[PDB]
DNA sequence: CCCCCCCCCCACCCCCCCCCCCCCCCCCCCCCC
DNA sequence: GGGGGGGGGGGGGGGGGGGGGTTTGGGGGGGGGG
């Protein structure tokens, strides 16, 4: 259901040593030997969340690699109340 | 026939309080006893004798208030009351009948 | 730093920072109501390069050879990365307290 | 729905790609029918924002960088063009889209207001939209040394060679556009950080008040920045030469230009009256009696050492207090047993015009570059040296008619404009005798007293306070040259009567009712005030009548609610209000209305160590003043024990007993 | 017909307690200590007729330090200063705050009695404190 | 309508005392001057300095101290030595001001 | 003198808190004396 | 022309709801036995 492309040959190269501030959110090339590898676990990526208050469906939001998602309000009953993942409409992606 | 519900009771500087015995015949007990000014001191130190009184006994008759408030709540109760008034008048009136 | 409001897609800008992270507390808008619900903006926001360092008591100077006194001192900007392991080093700069945040 | 508003946004950035771009064969190259793309955004502003009170082409303008990315770029190169050829000499189009670009500049630039009659999306929009303005300004100001003004006052010039009357109404209309827009740079200014008050407060206030785009800093915004600007592409000369030209259908917002420069700057900045060390040291060692000061109201010991004074009352009973410094000093301990108190008396709180010595805090100051300083001051020498008088009276002699649809804004920056240019060459005549007090004449002529007069009178009748209060330091300026032309000598005369009896009835309620309002408001009637004593004074209808009216409770109010603030106020502002209080209680001798406990307070915070400079001249007017104070209330309270209830308190209206108070038989 | 300071919970007054220090501070003849304890055979004139701790405040002045090293045994050489002993050692914050505050005003006092080129805005600004010892048994 | 008050900046009060030793290191920044085993053609060393770092584009200005303590009867640098946490902001609007004068080039990341 | 051992070091209720709602007080404006 | 009463805003109190609060292996240093 999805590409993704891969970004060979990038011309510029850092170090860990030589990465900055003025290199976040930029695309980098870098190099380095793996050290510790965890396991391959399942990672959400797209999840509609349930609403235990009113009617409960919230739209798919996109899972990154940095943080859970947040939901400050229902986007339905536009209040605060508990939530919790819709078991139907999620899909995983492998992590690690 | 019914059972109570609370409210809040509030209390705050009535001319009845101000012309309790505390009150203003508190002043006319022991201002003139208690300030004393001369020119053997600075006008700061001189001040200070005046207001350390009135600071006094204004806490001692109504404690919850800040110097200054307190003083702004009673010019305004002087300028509204009117036992208040019949009592000031009344002291100007004494004065008068000396 | 730089916020969008999570009811109204305002953005709030040049928050400065005490030394926790620091959000807005008012939204701009007097159209809404917000305080206290945040995104951050990323890009728009301000990062320093920032590393801290600790340092101990120079080993001529320890007055009879004992454990020596330690200190944190904070790098930031073209300064870091300067200092290394080991290294004896002279710094200039602020002394200050820091909160526990 | 914000379908509309995504439409509108995708349709106004294909138009920021029709403007143009560089052309990299680098060089900024207009797009094919540029001219009628210029005029179609035109045409956006007017069909929708305008047309539809929305601000969301102005909007969407800013967020596809239109103005900074295209137009600034066009007219430079188009004044590099003209230039060029000027020196050496198709612009009969391209000065079209010259043109067409000072249009959209105008538009985009031009001054924002909020009201109840804005539609919810233009005071929805409003703060962003500011901050974008103030974006464009900063660039207007940068860009080339700011050689797009330069471009503006070539637009200008290229209609005044022309004839007085080959000046068409498109012409007459050109030249004005030219000066809104160098009013409209002038005047854009960081917006108000506006909060929803349905919502109570959390536990702290407001972050921080700061309204700036991250891409800006004050300094960018600066009046130093426009100083440079306008010099170095001679704006000042254009003004310079224009005002003296004028021999009257732009003379509103050339006048509106010298109010957008002079609103918020204060004229002893352009006087003295290793010297920057020099004056630093002077002012650390000012501030190191504040050290020193609170090092005396310190513990010398650590915050947990505290034992307990127990202060017994001159009553059997006894309080407690945990400060050290206080254990030893029976003056802190009872300010401290105060300072504890958790209660505080609730106090109740207390838009279309810019921020000015109207509205400012009183300290405020502009701090020039030399270089600025004498280029802002030079040239404001040269505009009261050639422009003034002239340009004053048209503009009065405008404002004769038509007082009854004079917009509020207009009013209060035409009564600003007369106040401070008169107020700067009286200061400069005050130190050169080169300057001429006769060149601002203008403003005595019997027409502008009028006009004023009536502006002040209508604005009060109205309960307009803003232009009351504009209207009152215009007076203020008034009555402070006719003093020092008095001194100079016939017109003093007419205005001396010109002013009486329901004129002295308005001057002497202004400072009745300013003990309601803001403290420049406070402070402007007390000016007024000052000015009206020594001007009555020096004239001497009857001198005692007039001050009668003055001398009477809520001015003294006002004047102590004006003190209440002394540490904020100027040593020059102490002065005033304790000449007042000289001449009230010294030689009115009316000395029963200022017997009451405000006033003792406030003097005893004012000399304390902890209040005044001790080297204050007016800490010294204020012990002269306190020590005769003193002598008399000790004196009244001797013969008139009955006050000490009486010093609590308003006196009595009652006269029955109100004069025996008052003078005690 | 005045407010009184007291030391809470203790019936002192403060005042009294002031004065009774201050007149120990200056006036105070090392001698008097040998006149209280043993070794009374040895008072020497030239090292215990000084007023001993004036002489340590006008060092302490020309070196400008914030300390007053004080025996406590001395308190109770000085015949008005006996009891201030007792309620130092039963209300020792009170009284030091009384002492250190005494040893700022009394530095004041020496430069103005000889009217002195001293810095009186040091003084001001100077910090005083007094390090009682010798208090009694370990 | 929306129920709500405005805020506004222009009644702050600034800190005269942070103003004054912002335009003394101004000044001092843009024109103190020394030279030396030369004529007296003076550097004016710091203003050499903001111009190296445009050539360079840097984003840091090294500063000695005893430049600033001859500077002015070493008002400025007993200021910035003993509350030195107060003025920095003050000392980086003077600077800010300063390379506006002699290189706007630097005041972005260009 | 050299090698092995062994020792060390390290990886459900109750309180605080915050939000919401209701009442009371204080100021301003208008009318009455 | 001043004081009372009516009406509206703003602040403070009180209640209600919610969330938080030791074994095993490995390397290196240090000491003891062949
Ligand atoms: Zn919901
Ligand atoms: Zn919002």
């Amino acid at each position: 259901s999805e590409i993704h492309v891969r970004i060979s040959d990038f011309p510029t190269i850092y170090s860990l040593r030589e990465l900055r501030e003025s290199n976040l959110s930029s695309l980098v090339r870098v190099t380095g030997v793996v050290t510790r590898r965890t396991g391959v676990f399942p990672q959400l990526k797209y999840v509609k969340f349930n609403c235990l208050k009113c009617g409960s469906i919230l739209g798919p939001f996109f899972q990154d690699s940095n943080e859970e998602i947040r939901i400050s309000f229902c986007t339905n009953c536009k209040s605060k109340g508990p939530f919790r993942v819709n078991g139907e409409k999620t899909v995983y992606r492998n992590y690690q | 026939a019914i059972t109570a519900r609370k409210r809040r009771p509030q209390v705050k500087l009535t001319a009845e309080k101000l012309l309790s015995d505390k009150g203003l015949p508190y002043v006319l007990k022991n201002a003139h006893k208690r300030i004393r000014i001369s020119s053997k001191k600075n006008s700061y130190d001189n001040l200070s004798n005046i207001i350390q009184f009135y600071q006094l006994w204004a806490h001692e008759l109504f404690p919850k208030a800040k110097f200054k408030d307190f003083m702004k709540i009673c010019q305004t109760v002087g300028k509204t009351d009117p036992v208040l008034r019949e009592y000031r008048v009344s002291l100007f009136r004494d004065e008068m009948g000396m | 730093a730089s916020f969008t409001c999570d009811m109204c897609r305002a953005i709030v800008d040049n928050v400065e920072q005490s030394f926790k992270y620091t959000e807005p507390t008012f939204c701009p808008n007097p159209s809404c109501e917000n305080r206290a619900f945040w995104t951050l903006n990323v890009t728009r926001s301000r990062f320093l390069d920032w590393q801290k360092v600790r340092i101990q008591e120079n080993a001529n100077e320890i007055p009879t050879g004992s454990m020596p006194r330690t200190l944190d001192v904070i790098l930031r900007g073209d300064s870091v990365e300067r200092a290394k392991p080991g290294d004896r080093c002279k710094f200039t700069g602020v002394e200050i307290v820091v909160p526990d945040v | 729905a914000d379908f509309s508003l995504t439409v509108l946004r995708a349709r106004i950035a294909l138009l920021a790609t029709a403007i143009g771009g560089p052309d990299y064969t680098p060089p900024y190259k207009l797009g094919d029918d540029c001219l009628a793309c210029l005029k179609d955004l035109k045409r956006w502003f007017k069909l929708v924002d305008d047309q539809q009170k929305r601000w969301d082409v102005a909007m969407a303008v800013a967020e596809y960088r239109i103005l900074t990315d295209d137009l600034l770029p066009i007219l430079i190169d188009w004044e590099n063009k003209c230039s060029l050829a000027a020196k050496l000499a198709n612009k009969a189009y391209y000065d079209k889209i010259a043109l067409n670009c000072l249009q959209l500049l105008v538009l985009m630039t031009w001054p924002l207001i909020v009201t109840e009659q804005s539609s919810s999306n233009q005071i929805t929009l409003y703060g962003e939209l500011k901050k974008h303005q103030l974006v464009y300004k900063k660039t207007i100001l940068s860009m080339e040394s700011g050689k797009v003004l330069r471009a503006a006052i070539r637009l200008a010039l290229d209609v005044i060679k022309i004839d007085r009357l080959s000046r068409t109404p498109r012409d007459n209309m050109v030249l004005k556009l030219v000066l809104n827009f160098f009013r409209n740079v002038i005047a854009i200014e960081p917006g108000e950080f506006t909060i929803n008050t349905k919502k109570s407060m959390p536990k702290k206030g407001i972050t921080s008040i700061d309204t700036l785009p991250p891409n800006v800093s004050m300094d960018d915004i600066s009046l130093n920045t426009v100083i440079s600007s306008f010099h170095k592409n001679k704006v000042f000369g254009f003004l310079l030469t224009l005002t003296s030209s004028l021999s009257d259908f732009i003379n509103i917002p050339l006048l509106e230009i010298m109010f957008y420069f002079t609103k918020d700057v204060n004229q002893e900045l352009l006087f003295p009256r290793t010297s920057a060390g020099f004056e630093l040291s002077k002012l650390l060692q000012k501030e190191h009696q504040m050290r020193k000061n609170v090092i005396k109201h310190t513990s010398a010991r650590h915050s947990r050492f505290g034992g307990l004074l127990s202060i017994q009352t001159p009553d059997k009973t006894r309080l407690t207090v945990s400060g050290s410094q206080a254990l030893v000093d029976e003056k802190i301990a009872l300010q401290k047993l105060d300072d504890s108190k958790k209660w505080n008396k609730r106090i109740i709180k207390k838009e279309g015009l810019p921020n000015s010595l109207l509205n400012s805090q009183t300290g405020k100051a502009i701090f020039f570059t030399e270089s600025n300083g004498k280029h802002f001051k030079e040239f404001i020498n040269n505009f009261i040296d050639s422009g003034f008088n002239i340009l004053l009276h048209s503009v009065t002699n405008y404002f004769t008619t038509e007082q009854d649809r004079m917009v509020t804004l207009e009013q209060v920056e035409y009564l600003l404009f007369f106040a401070w240019f008169v107020k700067y060459q009286l200061l400069r005549s005050k130190i050169d005798n080169s300057a001429d007090i006769k060149q601002v004449s203008e403003a005595l002529k019997e027409v502008t007293f009028i006009l004023v007069s009536s502006l002040l009178r209508s604005a009060y009748d109205l309960k307009n306070w803003t232009v009351t209060h504009a209207g009152m330091i215009a007076f203020n300026e008034l009555l402070n040259l006719v003093s020092r032309t008095k001194a100079a000598q016939d017109i003093e005369f007419i205005v001396s009567r010109l002013f009486s009896d329901e004129r002295i009835q308005l001057l002497s309620n202004l400072p009745k009712i300013g003990s309601k309002y803001s403290l420049q408001f406070m402070k402007s009637c007390i000016e007024l005030t000052h000015s009206v004593l020594k001007v009555l004074e020096q004239y001497s209808v009857n001198f005692q009548k007039v001050q009668a009216n003055y001398m009477t409770e809520p001015v003294i109010e006002t004047y102590i609610n004006f003190l209440e603030r002394f540490r904020e106020l100027e040593d020059d502002s102490i002065k005033k209000v304790f000449s007042f209080f000289h001449r009230v209680f010294v030689q009115a001798k009316e000395q029963a209305l200022l017997f009451r406990f405000d006033l003792i307070i406030l003097l005893r915070e004012m000399l304390s160590p902890d209040g005044l400079d001790r080297m204050s001249r007016s800490r010294k007017y204020v012990s002269q003043f306190s020590d005769y104070f003193l002598a008399r209330l000790k004196k009244r309270l001797k013969k008139s024990p009955a006050w000490f209830v009486g010093l609590l308190f308003p006196p009595l209206h009652n006269s029955e007993v109100g004069f025996y108070q008052r003078y005690g038989e | 017909s005045e407010p009184l300071r007291i030391i809470w919970g203790t019936n002192v007054s403060i005042q009294e307690c002031t004065t009774n220090f201050r007149n120990f501070l200056m006036s105070f003849k090392y001698k008097f200590r040998k006149i209280l304890d043993e070794r009374e055979e040895f008072i020497n004139n030239t090292t215990d007729e000084e007023l001993y701790y004036i002489k340590q405040l006008n060092e302490m002045r020309e070196l400008g330090t914030s300390n007053l090293n004080l025996d406590a045994r001395n308190l109770l050489a000085y015949k008005q200063t006996e009891d201030l002993y007792h309620q130092l050692l039963n209300y020792p914050q009170e009284v030091i705050s009384i002492m250190d505050q005494t040893i700022k005003d009394c530095m004041v006092s020496l430069i103005v009695d000889n009217n002195l080129d001293y810095d009186l805005d040091e003084i001001e600004t100077k910090f005083y404190k007094v390090r009682p010892y010798n208090v009694g048994s370990c | 309508s929306f129920k709500s008050r405005a805020l506004n900046h222009v009644k702050k009060v600034d800190d005269v005392t942070g103003e004054k030793v912002r335009e003394a290191f101004e000044q001092f920044l843009e024109d103190f001057s020394v030279q030396s085993t030369d004529t007296g053609e003076v550097e004016k060393v710091y203003r050499a300095q903001i111009e190296f770092m445009k050539i360079y584009d840097l984003n840091t200005i090294y500063i000695d101290y005893q430049h600033l303590s001859m500077r002015e009867n070493g008002a400025l640098a007993m200021a910035i030595s003993e509350q030195y946490y107060r003025f920095l902001p003050f000392l980086q609007k003077g600077l800010r001001r300063v390379v506006r004068k002699y290189a706007p080039e630097l005041l972005n990341t260009s």
